[PDB]
């Protein structure tokens, strides 16, 4: 049973669609557990400056109380059958998923229907929840990677809804009344923009009939006329530096415009990203890792941890790197990291491209291990691509990637493109934006 | 507090083409 | 499409399952760890865990790193206080190369002097990074204050041994605790015959049961350290049973009756009796959870608590009183059913991931030596009655205690009260 | 991370013995 | 490598400066040696002729060339000083090499109390030699015909350059092909650039390499032979001796030394 | 409070050049020619000047 | 035979007169420098002292008495295994980069 | 030396940098012809040859 | 491995004196003259030398 044989044997992703529009998608297997969740297309992108932070508030109040389950009773039902209920809200998607046994499927779907629909939104709990978010804002302020990435988004997509943080400024969260949230729920928690996903010991017919008998009350209209449209977001190459010398370590994230969820150029670029690799001070590979940047960093003890990212939204993305290093390394990595990118833009050997392809295949096949990652994959893919990409298709697209393709796509996205630097901490040594932009092009090429 | 960090408007200094919510940074990158 | 559990004459147990998954993981679980560390070789296990890439006999460090990376596989050495689990994952068409790599690393190392001297700094780096989470310090001091020896030894090299672990210590540890009898070879995504071939080809050099470690004795002391953190991390435990007994399952059920780990994100733990009991009382940010640790010969059971510095004395007290109520027969059968359901779900849900299943099979092979399907585990869990939980609570309450704390201990009570 | 809320603090307690893990291309982890 | 290459550049600059300086006093030797040496650049293909007319500032070494060489001889030594400073910088980045050829980082002594006085003694000895030369026999290393006003309509019986150039001039005379002669003239100095590459011996110095020691002294004797050959006119048997010496110089540097080092390592188990 | 020998910029350069520069112990006489070159250069720069003053 | 020529060469080389061993006279390139770093402490200390004594003798332009000359038979080969391993590792790196 | 630089991926890198190096050489050739005012070549370019 | 601009000895001096030298961001045009003088010096050294070849 070779790799290829296993790929065309992975269960399918049967997809259905009720009349209201809610797309039901399941993925049967043999495990006695399951993971059923609803992936809505809410997020900070669909939020104006007046109500930014509504999605976070709604996610907070989702599990608090319902009309049918008054409150803690919902938590009691979730805990009595051993299910773990979770929710994650991002800049584009917001989802609720219950991790429960296969036998508890009829009850779990009912619980998700109650949350996404008959949410109480009691004013007393709103007031209680108002402080919690404020505390969580300070906690996130302590999370230096998160604040650096929020700086990245703010300075890259400036003047666009994407620049808005998911949690929202700590002024909107102090005025968000019940009225603002109710419009968010009635305007974004709609059936067409919803995917009921499940994976594990789930039967697609069972999921379809449970959806028909529970989520039928979901509405597809948009009240009077208001249909929140998709606003394309401009990427304005800029920089932001919040220099705080008290911070022990300096975080710098630099990213250029990457593609959207469409534009198969993601597959080559990811391979290119895999060639750059990722490093942490506790790796153990040392001065032997195949990635040139990782080997240099380990040899000279340059950084504490650098990671390459390919954050991808519907029409644009932030493709680049983020590294954590001391005060007297920030410039040096700016030399090497950029020096790495241009190498892939001018001379990418087939050997390292094969290595990147293998790394990408491993990442994809490993990330889809376990019911919860599979459910997340289904819910995210149905919203981004409109269909779950089978692993065989991923394998084919990876196979079509070679050295010339990587060079072309990198030169198309990396070469001579203004970056979106964002730095925090003792970032004095961080090269000036003109120096970074100059480093974005090579005088040999 | 990091969520309260909003970039000031640069529309005064911004260059002609890149002045809107339209993408204008990929297709007009070559021009500028 | 099933799990074979062959055992060799040497003692190696080869377990293999062909799930026809796109990827494959091979794990070598050795019954070696901190508990098998005498007073002179402390920290050797930590260095051995860190020395997963040093130059072996037939594969240099450069070749090992490059070969594992070209396939894009991963090589982890997950370790506990009683077992060290080497693990390698990659695509099923390439598993043989990294199987050879893993077998060279685990059965024929060289431990060159310069490379070990280089790894000495990684020892400290890893210890600091792992200790950035307060739970690490408290959980380590808990064993240090509970067990006289054996399990008391830390997973991390003590500060005075950083820079002193000689290669001779590593060689002694390998050819004393890596013998065939105390190892298990588990494979997910691979066929049994090839696993048997690689086993009898490489792991057969080392035979016997190896140097057996000593038993664990319950000292029942305190290790309290003050480190300025506003949050106090207290942990009060008592000698529970050892895994593989009905008492162990009773203690496990008691853990979920008391409540351990949230189930609803940003929830309130309605069913958790500890959280509800403490809530009546301190109106401040806190957390309290039952804590069960099951080892080969002994085990611990108690309460772990994160609280504000001033209110800690209440949280340790009130939560403790809650267990007292359970000891006096205040456990309704409904809570027993809820705890059994939570425990069954938690077990079935930890074998969900392929890595989780691999670790479960490795632990079963190392400790018991025979695979048990989840149905039998659930049957054993259901065999637990209320009287067994009520005992377990009696054993916890009416036994010598062991407290480990952290943070500003101005108001944290001592074990005597 | 700094924790100053019940909801954020929830789950930070420990109920299973400490288990360390290091890798070759994966950062160190603990549980 | 850096210090050695900078040294080669310094050698070229010093040789050019000395050539121009000897042109300055406008003797018979001066004028005629300048004409003979500059006329080599006519051998360069294509541009060569133009180049000569460029450097001559006209059609022959004349009024223009004298002042031009004066200005160049004035400016060049300061460039030599700058290059010497760069040379000392590069050498200090690594430290000097002892006669044994082995790193001496353990037995290092401060420069001031010891090598300043050693260098003072060296300067005293060199001043002794130079002052003997100037005070007792000044026109020993020169040529008497240089004490005659330059007359372009008559040449001296012999046209020889200064002594420190004859070693190369003989090489020039070896090859009848004029362009080949100029190329060998340049290569005779540029060989020092390739010299670091040709090093094949496991050891660094020649302290423990007797075979290479005999080879090195063969090279020194060969250079002395070329210097002697340069002075004598182009007649039997100086022509054949000059060809043999010129061949042997490159044979020793390029072939005999690396092969000797290769045999050398084999003679010592490595 | 410090040596102006090893703190003043020019004096620091001179010190690292030929005052406290670590030199090999067993340097033979053949190395003296290094300085014997520089001194010659200085002399050549000196006398040539006084020649260009009447040439 | 050949070994007689090799012994004659060892005698005529001169590094025996200084108490030096064969490996002390080797040029210190990057491979040799890394090999020296890799040496065990007890060998490294003797290497450093032998080198320093030799430099002292050459500074005073002297040699040890005939009795304290490293004999050809007694000329051990301490740096050879470490240098061989270092060269092997470098060759592996170059071949992989190929 | 040359043993190390003779490789599959080394010739592949050479091939990658062939265009840039070759037309750098073209840059140098045009600059040399221009600065030198090489009449032999400049007599064939249409507009420029009118200068002579 | 390392940038030549900040590892090469001569290039290190050039970098620390003309490339990565931290200069104030608000120096007016009056600070340009320090450059011009130097350039003028070069020009004076240059043209004068070409004057020395026919004077
Ligand atoms: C005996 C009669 C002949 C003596 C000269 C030739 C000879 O064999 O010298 C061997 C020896 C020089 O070479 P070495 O000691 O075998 O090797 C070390 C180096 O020569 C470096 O040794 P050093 O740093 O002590 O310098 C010694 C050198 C000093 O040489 C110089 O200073 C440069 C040469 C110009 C003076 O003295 C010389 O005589 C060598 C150059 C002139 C040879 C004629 O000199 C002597 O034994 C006595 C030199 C003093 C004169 C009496
Ligand atoms: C309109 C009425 C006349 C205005 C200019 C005369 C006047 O007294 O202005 C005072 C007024 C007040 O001076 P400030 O703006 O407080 O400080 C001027 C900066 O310190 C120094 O000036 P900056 O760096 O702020 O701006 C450069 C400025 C001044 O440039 C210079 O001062 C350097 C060039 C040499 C002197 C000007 C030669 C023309 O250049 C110009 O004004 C014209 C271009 C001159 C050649 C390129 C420079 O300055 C100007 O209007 C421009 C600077 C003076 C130009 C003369
Ligand atoms: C070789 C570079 C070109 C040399 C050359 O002579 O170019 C032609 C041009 C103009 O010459 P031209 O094109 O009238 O004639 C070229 C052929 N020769 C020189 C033999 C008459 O050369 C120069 O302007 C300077 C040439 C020397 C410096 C290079
Ligand atoms: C040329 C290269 C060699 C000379 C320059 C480098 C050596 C340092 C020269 C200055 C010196 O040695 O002393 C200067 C002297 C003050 O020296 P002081 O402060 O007593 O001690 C600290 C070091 N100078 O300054 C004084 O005024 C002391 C008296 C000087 C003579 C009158
Ligand atoms: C009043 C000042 C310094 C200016 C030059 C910049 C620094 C420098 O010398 O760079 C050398 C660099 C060597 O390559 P590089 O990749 O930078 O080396 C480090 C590891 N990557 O060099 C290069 O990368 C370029 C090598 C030469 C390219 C020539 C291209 C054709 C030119 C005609
Ligand atoms: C302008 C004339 C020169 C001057 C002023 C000069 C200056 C110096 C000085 C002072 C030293 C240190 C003393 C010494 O080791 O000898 C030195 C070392 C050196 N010079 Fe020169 N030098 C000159 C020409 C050359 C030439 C022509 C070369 C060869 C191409 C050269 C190569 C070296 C080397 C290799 C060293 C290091 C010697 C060692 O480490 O043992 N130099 N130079
Ligand atoms: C690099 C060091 C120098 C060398 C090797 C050098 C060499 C020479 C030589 C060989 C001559 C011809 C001597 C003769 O007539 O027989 C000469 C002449 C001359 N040099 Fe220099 N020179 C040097 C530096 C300088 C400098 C720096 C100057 C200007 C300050 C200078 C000015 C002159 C003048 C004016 C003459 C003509 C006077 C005469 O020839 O006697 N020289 N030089
Ligand atoms: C510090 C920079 C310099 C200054 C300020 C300077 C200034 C002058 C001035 C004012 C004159 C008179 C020009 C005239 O009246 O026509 C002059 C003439 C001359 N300078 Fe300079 N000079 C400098 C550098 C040099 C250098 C480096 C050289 C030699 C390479 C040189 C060679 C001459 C010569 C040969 C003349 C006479 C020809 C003439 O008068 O133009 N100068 N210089």
């Amino acid at each position: 049973a070779t790799y290829a044989q296993a790929l065309q044997s992975v269960p399918e992703t049967q997809v259905s669609q009720l009349d209201n529009g809610l797309r039901v998608a399941s993925e049967q297997s043999s495990q006695p557990t399951c993971t059923v969740g609803v992936w809505i297309d809410a997020g900070s992108r669909y939020e104006n400056e007046k109500n930014n932070g509504a999605g976070y508030f709604v996610e907070h109040l989702a599990f608090k109380g319902t009309k049918n389950r008054p409150g803690s009773a919902l938590e009691k039902e979730v805990e009595s059958m051993g299910a773990h209920l979770n929710a994650y809200s991002t800049r584009e998607h917001t989802a609720y998923y219950i991790k429960a046994l296969s036998k508890d499927l009829p009850k779990a779907v009912e619980l998700l229907a109650d949350i996404v629909q008959n949410c109480s939104l009691e004013d007393s709990q709103i007031e209680k929840e108002r402080d919690v978010i404020l505390q969580e804002l300070q906690e996130n302020d302590s999370s230096m990677r998160d604040v650096v990435f929020d700086y990245l988004h703010a300075t890259a997509f400036q003047g666009t809804p994407l620049a808005q943080s998911v949690e929202g400024p700590s002024e909107n969260v102090r005025k968000l009344s019940r009225a603002d949230l109710t419009e968010y729920v009635s305007q974004h928690y709609k059936a067409p923009r919803m995917v009921l996903a499940a994976a594990g010991g789930v039967e697609h017919r069972q999921l379809l009939d449970l959806a028909q008998k529970h989520f039928s009350s979901l509405s597809g209209t948009y009240v009077e006329d208001a249909v929140p449209a998709f606003t394309p977001c401009r990427f304005t190459g800029s920089e932001i530096r919040h220099r705080d010398d008290a911070l022990p370590l300096a975080h710098v994230a630099i990213a250029v415009e990457g593609p959207g969820w469409a534009n198969p150029d993601n597959v080559p670029l990811q391979v290119a990203n895999a060639i750059i690799g990722h490093y942490d001070s506790t790796y153990g590979g040392g001065t032997h890792m195949s990635s040139t940047l990782a080997s240099v960093a380990a040899t000279r003890k340059l950084c504490q941890s650098f990671q390459t990212f390919n954050i991808c939204y519907a029409e644009t993305g932030l493709l680049g790197a983020h590294f954590v290093c001391d005060n007297m390394s920030i410039d040096d990595m700016m030399f090497f990291l950029q020096g790495q990118w241009m190498r892939l833009c001018t001379s990418a050997t087939e050997s390292e491209v094969v290595r990147g392809k293998n790394i990408l295949r491993n990442a994809l096949v490993s990330h889809l291990d376990g019911t919860t990652p599979v459910c997340e994959d289904i819910g995210r893919s149905l919203l981004t691509y409109g269909r779950r990409i089978p692993l065989a298709e991923w394998e084919s697209r990876i196979a079509e990637v070679d050295a010339s393709v990587v060079r072309e796509v990198c030169s198309k996205y990396f070469y001579d493109q203004c970056p979106a630097v964002a730095g925090l901490g003792p970032i004095e040594q961080l090269p000036d934006y003109n120096r970074i932009r100059s480093g974005m092009f090579w005088l040999r090429f | 507090s990091h969520t309260d960090i909003r970039v000031p408007d640069f529309s005064d200094y911004r260059r002609a083409e890149v002045l809107d919510s339209t993408k204008s940074s990929k297709e007009s990158s070559d021009a500028r | 499409q099933d799990l074979e559990f062959t055992r060799l004459p040497n003692g190696l147990v080869i377990a293999s399952l062909e799930n026809y998954a796109p990827a494959s993981r091979i794990g070598l679980f050795i019954k070696a760890g901190s508990r098998y560390e005498d007073s002179n070789n402390l920290g050797t296990s930590h260095l051995l865990r860190l020395a997963s890439s040093l130059t072996t006999k037939g594969a240099s460090s450069f070749k090992i790193t490059r070969g594992i990376e070209a396939v894009g596989g991963k090589l982890s050495v997950t370790s506990t206080r009683e077992s060290m689990a080497y693990t390698v994952e990659c695509l099923r068409d390439d598993i043989e190369i990294l199987m050879e790599f893993l077998l060279n690393v685990t059965a024929a190392p060289e431990f060159r002097r310069w490379e070990v001297a280089a790894l000495q700094s990684q020892l400290r780096i890893d210890k600091a990074v792992a200790f950035q989470n307060p739970q690490a310090q408290v959980l380590e001091n808990l064993h240090a204050a509970a067990y006289r020896n054996a399990l008391a030894n830390s997973l991390y090299c003590p500060d005075y041994r950083i820079g002193k672990v000689t290669p001779d210590q590593l060689h002694y540890y390998v050819q004393n605790h890596f013998t065939s009898a105390r190892m298990a070879l588990i494979g997910l995504g691979v066929s049994h015959p090839v696993l048997k071939q690689v086993a009898e080809r490489f792991l057969n050099m080392r035979g016997g049961l190896g140097l057996s470690g000593a038993k664990a004795k319950y000292r029942g002391g305190e290790i309290r350290d003050q480190n300025g953190d506003s949050l106090v991390h207290a942990a009060l435990v008592a000698e529970s049973a050892a895994t593989g007994s009905a008492e162990a399952n009773a203690f496990s059920v008691l853990q979920h009756v008391l409540g351990a780990g949230p189930h609803v994100k940003r929830g309130s733990n309605a069913t958790s009796s500890l959280y509800q009991a403490v809530a009546k009382g301190v109106h401040q940010p806190f957390d309290v959870s039952a804590f069960n640790a099951s080892y080969s010969d002994s085990g611990l059971f108690g309460i772990y608590t994160i609280s504000q510095a001033a209110s800690a004395g209440d949280v340790i007290k009130s939560a403790y009183d809650q267990v007292k109520t359970i000891a006096q027969g205040n456990l309704s059968n409904t809570d027993v059913q809820a705890a059994k359901n939570k425990l069954k779900a938690g077990y079935l849900m930890s074998v969900e991931s392929s890595e989780g299943f691999l670790d479960e099979v490795g632990s079963q092979a190392l400790v018991a030596g025979s695979y048990v399907q989840p149905s039998t585990v659930l049957q054993q869990i259901d065999s637990v009655a209320d009287a067994d939980v009520i005992n377990a609570a009696k054993k916890f309450v009416s036994g010598r205690k062991s407290m480990a704390a952290s943070g500003n201990l101005g108001h944290t009570p001592f074990v005597d009260e | 991370r700094s924790f100053l809320c019940r909801e954020s603090l929830s789950g930070q307690a420990a109920g299973r013995p400490l288990v360390a893990s290091v890798g070759l291309n994966v950062p160190a982890s603990v549980r | 490598l850096e210090t050695w290459n900078i040294g080669v550049v310094l050698l070229f600059t010093v040789m050019a400066t000395a050539f121009m300086g000897y042109v300055l006093p406008w003797g018979q030797m001066s004028f005629w040696g300048a004409t003979v040496i500059t006329n080599l650049l006519s051998a360069i293909p294509y541009i060569g002729t133009d180049l000569v007319e460029w450097i001559w500032g006209g059609f022959s070494v004349d009024k223009a060339t004298l002042t031009r060489f004066f200005a160049f001889h004035f400016i060049l030594p300061f460039i030599i000083t700058a290059l010497a400073a760069v040379h000392l910088l590069f050498l200090h980045e690594t430290g000097s090499n002892n006669p044994t050829g082995i790193s001496s980082d353990m037995d290092k002594i401060p420069f001031h109390p010891y090598y300043t006085i050693k260098d003072i003694l060296g300067a005293l000895f060199m001043m002794l030699i130079l002052l003997i030369l100037v005070l007792f026999s000044p026109d020993l290393l020169g040529d008497p015909d240089n004490y005659t006003p330059a007359n372009p309509l008559n040449t001296p019986p012999h046209i020889k350059p200064e002594w420190y150039f004859l070693f190369a001039y003989a090489i020039l005379r070896s090859i009848p092909n004029k362009l080949g002669g100029v190329l060998a003239l340049v290569a005779s100095i540029l060989i020092l650039i390739l010299m670091p590459m040709l090093h094949t011996s496991k050891q660094r110095s020649m302290m423990f390499r007797p075979l290479s020691q005999c080879l090195f002294w063969m090279l020194v004797a060969d250079l002395i032979t070329l210097t002697w050959i340069g002075g004598q006119p182009v007649e039997h048997p100086f022509i054949i001796i000059g060809q043999l010496a010129s061949i042997l110089y490159f044979l020793i540097i390029l072939v005999l030394m690396p092969i000797t080092s290769i045999i050398e390592n084999n003679l010592l188990k490595w | 409070m410090t040596n102006i020998r090893k703190s003043h910029p020019l004096m620091k350069i001179i010190n690292n050049a030929f005052i406290d520069l670590p030199a090999p112990s067993n340097i033979s006489s053949w190395w003296n020619f290094g300085s014997l070159l520089g001194i010659c250069l200085i002399l050549q720069i000196l006398t040539g000047l006084f020649l260009a003053m009447h040439y | 035979w050949l070994e007689g020529i090799r012994k004659w060469y060892y005698n005529a080389a001169g590094f025996n007169k200084l108490g030096l061993m064969r490996d002390d006279t080797i040029y210190e390139d990057d491979d040799v420098k890394e090999a020296i770093r890799r040496l065990p402490e007890n060998l490294y200390n003797d290497r450093v002292f032998r080198i320093k004594r030799a430099l002292d003798l050459t500074m005073r332009q002297q040699i040890l008495p005939k009795e304290q000359w490293t004999k050809y038979e007694e000329d051990k080969f301490y740096l050879e295994p470490y240098l061989k391993e270092v060269i092997r590792e470098r060759k592996e790196r170059e071949e992989w980069a190929k | 030396m040359l043993s190390r630089f003779l490789g599959p991926r080394y010739r592949e890198l050479a091939r990658n940098w062939i265009p840039t190096a070759s037309m750098w050489g073209a840059v140098g050739a045009v600059g040399l012809v221009w600065a030198t005012d090489w009449r032999l070549i400049l007599d064939w370019v249409p507009y420029i040859n009118g200068k002579f």
